[PDB]
């Protein structure tokens, strides 16, 4: 929040509480929009063998 | 079969005990045998039912070409019977019961043999394709399956596989095995089971071998 000193020592007198450290909108500290592929490990009878339906 | 209707007439003149003289119990008479293969004199002979396999070889055949040590395998009853290694056919007989007790059978009793400088999966490989060719397809176990069990075996000869697909071929033969119409199934399923079952490290090991050199 780009606050002058003034208002943010303001506003934390009326609140009672340090608003500047956990601020309510969102900012740079945020996960990025576009982000690497993913790889989704498979299920566990994913197996080639001893996987026979009629056990599972 | 020929043999069988040949030698019944002579059976009959000589009488059922000469017969029965020679072979242990339940499994008398004479056998005629072919060797073929890594042998020095590949040949056809008559000789006593339960003849070992070693002096059978050594006395008819020549010997395996390069000496006893240079065996590898033998298939002693034809491409249907699974082959078998050096060590157990050290002391084997030569008959129906003692080699069902190798897990193989006497099978036609046409011993083909391989020395170790040979390629057993490519033979093997061979054997599956030509029951590929060989089979009229008319059920469907032997059919696909067969054709399925070429190309892994294809596919094995240049080590393009993983390992976990060994367990997956062993257990596509098992689907075959038993479920068809005929024996042809049965006696293209044996061939690749024996191979695993004796030559499992070999297929690793090419597997192996080709991913390092692919990357
Ligand atoms: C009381 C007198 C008024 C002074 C005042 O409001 O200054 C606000 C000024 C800014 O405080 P802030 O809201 O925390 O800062 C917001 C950004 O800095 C805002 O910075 P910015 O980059 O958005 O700049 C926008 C700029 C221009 O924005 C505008 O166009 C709106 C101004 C029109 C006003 C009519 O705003 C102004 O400079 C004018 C502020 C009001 C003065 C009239 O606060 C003070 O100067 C302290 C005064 C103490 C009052 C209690
Ligand atoms: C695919 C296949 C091919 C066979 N080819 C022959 C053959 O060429 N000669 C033969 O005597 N038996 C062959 N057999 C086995 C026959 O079933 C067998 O000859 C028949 O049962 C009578 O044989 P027997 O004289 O031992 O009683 C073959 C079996 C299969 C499944
Ligand atoms: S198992 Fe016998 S009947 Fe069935 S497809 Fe093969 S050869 Fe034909």
């Amino acid at each position: 929040a780009s606050a002058t000193r003034v208002i943010q020592l303001l506003r934390n007198w009326a609140s009672g509480r340090d608003l500047q450290a956990k601020l309510q909108l969102r900012y740079q500290e945020i996960s990025k929009r576009t982000q690497p592929p993913p790889k989704l490990p498979v299920g566990p009878s994913h197996k080639l063998s001893n996987n026979y339906y009629c056990t599972r | 079969n020929v043999e069988t209707v040949a030698v019944s007439p002579t059976i009959c003149r000589r009488g059922g005990a000469w017969f029965a003289s020679f072979g242990r119990e339940r499994n008398s008479g004479t056998k005629l045998f072919n060797i073929s293969g890594h042998v020095n004199h590949p040949c056809t002979v008559e000789e006593e039912m339960s003849v070992p396999l070693k002096e059978l070889i050594e006395k008819h055949a020549g010997g395996v070409i390069g000496g006893w040590d240079n065996l590898l395998a033998v298939i002693p009853g034809g491409s249907s019977t699974p082959l078998i290694p050096k060590s157990v056919c050290e002391t084997v007989l030569m008959d129906f019961d003692a080699l069902v007790q190798a897990q193989t059978g006497l099978g036609t009793a046409a011993v083909i043999v391989m020395d170790r400088s040979t390629d057993i999966v490519k033979a093997i490989a061979r054997l599956i394709e030509f029951y590929k060719h060989e089979s009229c397809g008319q059920c469907t176990p032997c059919r696909e399956g067969v054709d399925w069990m070429n190309k892994v075996m294809a596919r094995f000869v240049k080590g393009d596989a993983r390992p976990a697909e060994i367990d997956s071929l062993w257990e596509i033969s098992k689907q075959i095995e038993g479920h068809t119409i005929c024996a042809l199934g049965d006696g293209a399923a044996w061939p690749v089971q024996g191979l695993i079952r004796h030559f499992r490290p070999e297929l690793e090991e090419r597997m192996q071998q080709f991913a390092l050199q692919h990357q």
